[PDB]
This record gives structure tokens, sequence and C-alpha cells, in this order.
């Protein structure tokens, strides 16, 4: 006999405060007993396992499915916690003449156990009607279903695949779970040549190795020269429930990386709050988003494969109502994947600040993919951004990028003056309420003697402060002055919403797009200053 | 050549922290170097039984090399508290001088037990393959204990500098070390060299909290008059008698804010008050160490920052306005990241401490490209304000 290359253990330690896990046996019936008995002699007479004396006071449950289920479930509670979580994407992965499946057997089973933990790892099949001390084992090897194998397992593999990857750089070796996928451009014969050079390098360390394009892999459906999802079910209820429309969703989302367009907002609106399996129609926007998306995932959509001596672009098409999607590709009309992105949960937002939004997710998405940030293509003028971020308040920036003249372009609907305005008539703005009645007043009045005061009712002192600045902004002419003492109204329009969930500031939106110039000045309240006439 | 004990502080676990995406460039940088150091026995390889994590980036100082950065801040926090008071004739010298004795921490060995919260990891483009985990068998830069315990070394090493030239001040923090005097330019830098040599055998020009004031016109409008007030009333917030009635009855009627109105005797005689009293330093400001720094930063545009440092509000310790220009002109991110690193080695000098920063910028675009403008070899704390301040001009 040749003896395989010996591999190193792991220590391993219980958590602290813990020790060995003594659970106690359920009753199980003949066959499954006989089954078990058979099972674990063949196991034991290929040394995965070994017969325990009586002294070992830890044990744990097993049954049978035959197949053996041991759980280890308290086992896992008491043990300590290891290293290792993402899947490559296939978006990322680059074009080989050649690519080769590998799936190791017996993998863990092949991996020996940390021999001062064997002894917590020991199991008890109850003899035939209890008559009988039961039959006691620990394992020897890495046990199915334990916390530490599959970290164990990961890190062999990697120890011992090390040197045949750095001694055959001209292939390349990807490592995931029980799984090995190489690739290389080498010619057919050379390519199955190091095929068996590895699994023979593999075989000295006892690992045994035996599929073909298209892969079923993770979801995916993996082709000689491109990828795309496996095919997704929709469901086509008349009911439906919260756990419905959130798997509903998840498919969508799946879909939505390859099939541009896919929209989920108005379904997913429709779980706000739930938080129950069981209860939901859809509004007329929203069976039209199912019946898009439905239309989307009718016709087949297929990526491509990453190629390093091309450019990495990304393209951004505003969707409507705070959805935008993207495609990320190298050359024109063939995507290496798609994607979306949705506004974050607020009152008041501007399409430059979701337009940036979306590019920092792009960016991340992109280094986890191709570990570089790609070049940008943005429905924005150069000039609208480059007002933009002159005259935020905040500090913003986007990567190398240019525009793309596909409409909706991202455009600045309104712009503060920084200056009064001379000629300009001056609104001296205000707007008050009750708190315990709901009733208010909101008014201006100007340097020229324009005056106006509307009584409100089931108004508040802000939405006062706001009626005052849209009446000012209704009856002034295309440049005016206006004066405030609400820090809150300022708040909101220094901010420069172009859409928000409250109607007035809506209009106030729509008023001051109408305007040429308009310069919004800020005073102290109850100070005495003149014009402020609360 | 004996390792100190070092215990982390009770019930807390070691680091476990998420390591960010990187550049390809970096990641292959983080392997060569990481490379030499294993081969150097500074580093070592570890297996899944470790389960800590401390995030690693690559930087680029002021040159073109690059170099390993890990963000011991977690490991900071959550490393027992270690027992200098803090030099404060270093803000009163004239020029003082940082240095990096980064390379002096790689000599001392690293406690046995202490060795595996000290992990990292190189990460892979794809997660095609599992990211390249080490451990420190060495004290690592950035850990605020390798300070702590070269501390006896670094007493030896600089007695026979300080007994040479006495009023020379050397104040360490992390990897830096800050050397300070009242000399000449020329005299202080040529000393410098000199402490540099005798290292080698084993530019800040200390900044007063900036007045608050007040326009000087020979004819004010409304507008003028309005912004007058606006910024006397949020200065009454921080002195005591600032009154603004007799400037607040110029304002009163309805006028165009491009009307000018003459001053009376009243209201010249209520500004000239309050600028008396804003010439005088503010009431009661004290600096606690038991508390925190609390620092924020305004953007003004066109390359102008500014900045102030306090505990509590309205009680500022210091203030400043960051205005530099070398190659920053088109992102204003790279500016805010050179701003918060003056901040902080500021704070360093006059404190000892980094304070917290509050940045006006939102948490996704600072998380995504702060990495990319930063030189220094520690890391402060910040928050993110995406509200609006009022008091932008009331600093300008
Ligand atoms: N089941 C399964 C399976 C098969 C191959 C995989 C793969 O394969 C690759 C492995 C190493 C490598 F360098 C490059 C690979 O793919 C590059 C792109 N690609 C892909 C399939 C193909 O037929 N031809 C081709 O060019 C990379 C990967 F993450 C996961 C894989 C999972």
């Amino acid at each position: 006999m040749v003896p395989i290359s010996p591999i190193e253990t792991v220590p391993v330690k219980l958590k602290p405060g813990m020790d060995g896990p003594k659970v106690k046996q359920w009753p199980l019936t003949e066959e499954k007993i006989k089954a078990l008995v058979e099972i674990c002699t063949e196991m034991e007479k290929e040394g995965k396992i070994s017969k325990i004396g009586p002294e070992n006071p830890y044990n744990t449950p097993v049954f049978a499915i035959w197949r053996k289920l041991v759980d280890f479930r308290e086992l896992n509670k008491r043990t300590q916690d290891f290293w290792e979580l993402g899947i490559p994407h296939p978006a990322g992965l680059k074009k080989k003449k050649s690519v080769t499946v590998l799936d190791v057997g017996d993998a863990y089973f092949s991996v020996p156990l940390d021999e001062d933990f064997r002894k917590y790892t020991a199991f008890t099949i109850p003899s035939i009607n209890n008559e009988t001390p039961g039959i006691r084992y620990q394992y020897n090897v890495l046990p199915q279903g334990w916390k530490g194998s599959p970290a164990i397992f990961q890190s062999s593999m990697t120890k011992i695949l090390e040197p045949f990857a750095a001694q055959n750089p001209d292939i390349v070796i990807c490592q995931y779970m029980d799984d090995l996928y190489v690739g290389s451009d080498l010619e057919i014969g050379q390519h199955r040549t190091k095929i068996e050079e590895l699994r023979q390098h593999l075989l000295r360390w006892g690992l045994t190795t035996p599929k073909e394009p298209p892969f079923l892999w993770m979801g995916y459906e993996l082709h000689p020269d491109k990828w795309t999802v496996q095919p997704i079910v929709l469901p086509e209820k008349d009911s439906w429930t919260v756990n419905d429309i959130q798997k509903l969703v998840g498919k969508l989302n799946w879909a939505s990386q390859i099939y541009p367009g896919i929209k989920v907002r108005q379904l997913s609106k429709l779980l706000r709050g739930t938080k129950a399996l069981t209860e939901i129609p859809l509004t007329e926007e929203a069976e039209l988003e199912l019946a898009e998306n439905r239309e989307i995932l009718k016709e087949p959509v297929h990526g491509v494969y990453y190629d390093p001596s091309k450019d990495l672009i990304a393209e951004i098409q505003k969707q409507g109502q705070g959805q935008w999607t993207y495609q990320i590709y190298q050359e024109p009309f063939k995507n290496l994947k798609t994607g979306k992105y949705a506004r974050m949960r607020g009152a008041h937002t501007n399409d430059v600040k979701q337009l940036t939004e979306a590019v920092q997710k792009i960016t991340t998405e992109s280094i986890v993919i191709w570990g570089k940030t790609p070049k940008f293509k943005l429905p924005i003028q150069k000039e609208t951004w480059e007002t933009w971020w002159t005259e935020y308040w905040q500090a913003t920036w986007i990567p190398e990028w240019e525009f793309v003249n596909t409409p909706p372009l991202v455009k600045l609907w309104y712009q503060l003056e920084k200056e009064p305005i001379v000629g300009a008539e001056t609104f001296y703005v205000d707007g008050a309420a009750n708190r315990e009645t709901k009733l208010g007043k909101a008014g201006y009045v100007t340097n020229k003697g324009r005056q106006k005061v509307v009584p409100l009712t089931n108004t508040t002192n802000q939405k006062t402060e706001l009626q005052a600045i849209y009446l000012a902004l209704q009856d002034s002419g295309l440049e005016v002055n206006i004066v405030t003492d609400s820090q809150y109204a300022l708040g909101i329009i220094q901010a420069q919403p172009d859409k928000s969930e409250s109607e007035l500031v809506n209009q106030i939106i729509e008023q001051l797009i109408k305007k040429e110039k308009v310069y919004l000045a800020w005073v102290p309240a109850h100070k005495g200053i003149g014009g402020n006439e609360q | 050549i004996e390792t100190v004990p070092v215990k982390l502080k009770p019930g807390m676990d070691g680091p476990k922290v998420k390591q960010w995406p990187l550049t390809e460039e970096k990641i292959k940088a983080l392997v060569e170097i990481c490379t030499e150091m294993e081969k150097e026995g500074k580093i070592s390889k570890i297996g899944p039984e470790n389960p800590y994590n401390t995030p690693v980036f690559a930087i680029k100082k002021k040159s073109t090399k690059w170099r390993k950065l890990v963000d011991f801040r977690e490991l900071n926090k959550r490393t027992q508290d270690f027992w200098i008071p803090h030099p404060a004739g270093l803000k009163k010298k004239k020029s003082v001088t940082v240095l990096d004795v980064g390379d002096a921490y790689f000599s001392v060995p690293l406690d046995e037990d202490f060795r595996k919260y000290t992990a990292f990891t190189i990460p892979s483009i794809n997660n095609e393959t599992p990211g390249i985990r080490y451990q420190y068998n060495v004290l690592p830069q950035g850990w605020k204990g390798s300070p702590a315990i070269f501390q006896s070394s670094m007493t030896k090493i600089l007695e026979p500098f300080k007994k040479q030239n006495p009023d020379i001040v050397i104040y360490q923090y992390m990897d830096d070390l800050y050397v300070g005097s009242d000399l000449e330019i020329g005299q202080h830098r040529t000393k410098i060299e000199e402490l540099r040599q005798h290292l080698l055998r084993w530019e800040l020009h200390p900044w007063t909290v900036q007045p608050i004031v007040l326009p000087e016109k020979d004819s004010w409008t409304v507008n003028d008059i309005q912004k007058l007030v606006g910024k006397l009333n949020w200065a009454s917030q921080i002195y005591p008698g600032i009154k603004v009635r007799q400037l607040s009855k110029l304002l009163r009627g309805t006028k165009a804010l491009t009307e000018v109105i003459p001053l009376t005797e009243e209201a010249e005689l209520e500004l000239a008050e309050n600028r008396e009293i804003l010439k005088e330093p503010v009431h009661g400001v004290y600096y606690d160490p038991s508390k925190d720094l609390i620092a924020e930063i305004q953007k003004q545009g066109q390359g102008q920052w500014t900045y102030q440092i306090y505990q509590e509000p309205f009680k500022n310790l210091k203030t400043g306005k960051y205005a530099r220009m070398r190659g920053a002109h088109t992102n204003d991110v790279k500016q805010l990241t050179e701003a918060v690193q003056k901040i902080t080695t500021e704070s360093i000098v006059i404190w000892g401490k980094t304070p917290k920063f509050k940045l006006p910028i939102q948490k996704e675009t600072w998380e995504t490209w702060w990495t990319e403008y930063w030189q220094a070899t520690w890391i402060p704390e910040w928050e993110f304000v995406n509200t609006p301040p009022l008091v932008k001009l009331w600093y300008q």
C-alpha cells in the first residue's frame, strides 16, 4: 500500500463554560436499529468511526430516514465559533476555453477530526427492546451536519490544492464547498491531462474524484459562452398571502440580475407591516407590475462573461416613482448583468441624490464582482452635476462618468438665488395655528402694499408656515424675494426636493419651477423684525 | 525579547468585524506585502479555529509605494485599558514635526495568548477563493497596545536627546512621534534630522478659537440688518449680553430687501456693545478628559471648510478653517478626508486623543470612498449629519 499523505488536524475547543453534550437516545424501530448497525459497521470498517468504552459520558442522538441522521444540535450550541459567505457571481467569471467540474466524494469523511474532540461526538445506537447496553461509537472524521466540518474541510482542501495551483499557473481553480471548477485556455488534450494530474495529486492525499455543460449551479445556468438564471416560476393565484408576496418578490429580485426592467415597488408596498404569514388585493398599478414582469420574463435573456482586456461600463436609467435600473456591460447590447435600485424611505428627495446612491451601490457591487470601478453612463448633463455639487451643502462625489442622452434626463428644476434681487417684490410671509382647536392662519405682506391672510382649518404651525410661502409664490411675479421665520420650511426648501410625500410641498415645488429668480431669506421670529407680521 | 502579558476587557469577546471589498490593485499589493512580512516572521497564516477578524486596506502615504493599514478601532476599544500627562507645551511650541516610528514595533514580539485577536483577512475578487488569513506575531501598528508596551524602550532611546536638548518636547501617539520646539524653522529642521539619525542607529506650526466678527458698513440694507440680527441672535446663545432690540427696531415696516436703512444712534451703540462683547473670550470654557471631543465640519464651497471642536454645545474648545488647494478641486470627498485628518492631528497635539466627527456627507458616499485618500495611520470615529445646518454662514 502506498501511504496517503498525512493531513494535520485543526484543534477544536468547546465554548467556555460548556462541556461535551450528554443527550439521551430516542426510541427507534427495529428496522432503523438494524440499518444503523449495518451502516456503522461499514463505516467502522472504513475507519470513519470507532467503538468506544463506557467511560465517555458524552452522547448525541441519532435517527434514520437507509441514511443515518445524527443530531449535533446541542453540540453545535456548545462548539466554538469558526471563520467563514457569498457565492461567486457568473458575470465576474472570465471566459475559458475549457471548464471541468470535480465533485469530491466522501469529502468530510476524508478529513480527520481533532483527536481531543472525538470524545464529544459520541453517539449511542439503541439495542432491541433495550435489554442490552446501547452500542457506542465516536466520530474519527468530520461528522455530517457539524458546525466545524465545513471550515476545517475548506482549510484542508486549500492547503492541499496550493502546491498544484502554484505549479500550474496556466490553469485557474475555483473552490466552492465540495466542488472544484478548473478553467484553462489550453488545448483540450492538455486540459484533460492537467485534470488527470490534478485528481492524481488529490488522490495522493486520499481524495476521490469522478458532469458537463450546461451547469445547473446555485440557481444559475452556466453555458460555455453565456450564463443565465434557472427558469423562474411565478405562481398565479387569485388570492395572495404575505408569505406568497415575499416569495414572489424574492424570485423577481433574483430574476432582475439579468432581466432588465423588473419593478417590485407595488408588490413590496403591500407587505408593509403585516409580519403575518396569512393575510391582499392588487392595485391597478401593481397588476401592471406583475404583468410587466410577466412580460419581461417571457423572453429569453442571456448574459456574457468578463474580459479583463475590455473596459467595464455601467449605464443607468430612471424608471420613475423612485425606481432606478442599470445595466453593466463591456460591449454594446451584450450585458454582463443588470440590476435595480429603489430609493430609501424618506419624506423628501430628488433625482440627483437617488442617482448618486445608485452609483454608490453599483460601485460597491462592481468592486465585489470584478474588483474595479466601472465607467458610468448617466442621464445627467455635466453642467447639472457641476451646479449641483458646487452648491450642495453636503460633500458628494461620482467616479469617472459621461453623459448619455437617453430621456428622462435628471435635471435641477429650480435654483435659489444667493443674494437678494433688485426690482423684485419682497414678500414677508408668516403662519400660525392654535394647538387646541387646530385652527390657524397663513398670509403675507409686501413692500408694494400687497397683503393676504387666508383662514385655515385642521392645520398645524408647520403646515401654515409652508402655506404662507405657497401663497407668496402664487401671487408674485417671475422674480420674488421671500422672507420667513420658519426654520422648518427653509430646511425643506434648502434640501432642494423635486418631489415630496406632502401635497403642499409638491405644490410649492411646482410654483418654484415656474419662477425665474427666487431669493428665500430667513429671520428670527418674535424679535420684533418688521414685516414679520405674526 | 520577552513578551508582556496582554488581556481583553471583562465580558468582551475578541473582535469580529466584516472585511469590506477592495480593488484588484490593493489586493495585489497586500498579497505582496503580507508575503514579505510572512518571510520575516512578522505575521503568520492561521487556520479556521480563529473566528476573529480585523479589517485591512491599502493606502499610499505622502510615496508611490503601497502601505498596509489595519483598522484596529474595534480591537482598540475592546483591548483592555492599559496602565503620561499630555505635554501641554507641545501646542505652545513654534513648530512641531510628525515622524513615523512604526518600523520599531516590528522588533518586539507579541504575547502568545493575544495574537489570535489580531487576525485579519486579505479578500479575494468575486469570492472565487477563500480569503488569506494572517495573525500578528509582533507588535502591530495601529493597535493602542503597541505604543503602551514600547513606551519603556522608546523612553530609553530618547533619553540622551532629551538631556541634550531639554527645550525640545517629544510626544508619542500610536505609530507617530510629535517633536516640538520654539527654535527657528531651519534650526528645528536640522535638529529633527539629528533626532532621525539618532533613531536610525537603534511640517506643523501650532492656532486659536477664531472670534465672531460683524460687518462694518457705511450703508446697511434691509437684508444686511436681517442677516446681522440673525447672526447676533445665534451668537447670543454663546455670549450673555448680546441684544438686538435696537437693531430689530430698524427693520420695522415692510421694506424691500435692497433698500438702504440708515442706522440710528441706539443701533450703533447696541452694535458697538455687541462688538466689545464678542472681542472677549467665552465664559467658563474648560476641557474634561472624561468626556469625548466633538468635531463638526461645514462645507463653505470653493475648497473652503470650517470646523469647531467642543464638548458641550456652544462651548467651543477650538475653531478653524481648512482651505488647502493641493490637487483636490474636483473631489469634495477628498477635501473632507484631508480636513478630517488635519483636525484629528491638531486634536492629537492639543489633547492627546481623537474626537468624534459629524461629517456633512451621506453615509454611503463616505463609506464608499474615504479609504482612497486616507494617509494617516490612525482612524477617528465619525457619524453623518443629513440635515443642513443654518449656522453655515454664521461661521463664514
Ligand atoms: N456546476 C458548476 C460550476 C461550473 C463552473 C464554475 C466556474 O467555472 C470556472 C472555473 C474557473 C475559471 F477560471 C473560470 C470558470 O468559468 C469561467 C466562465 N465559464 C463558465 C462555464 C463554462 O463552461 N465556460 C466558461 O468560460 C466558476 C465558478 F465560480 C463556479 C462554477 C460552477
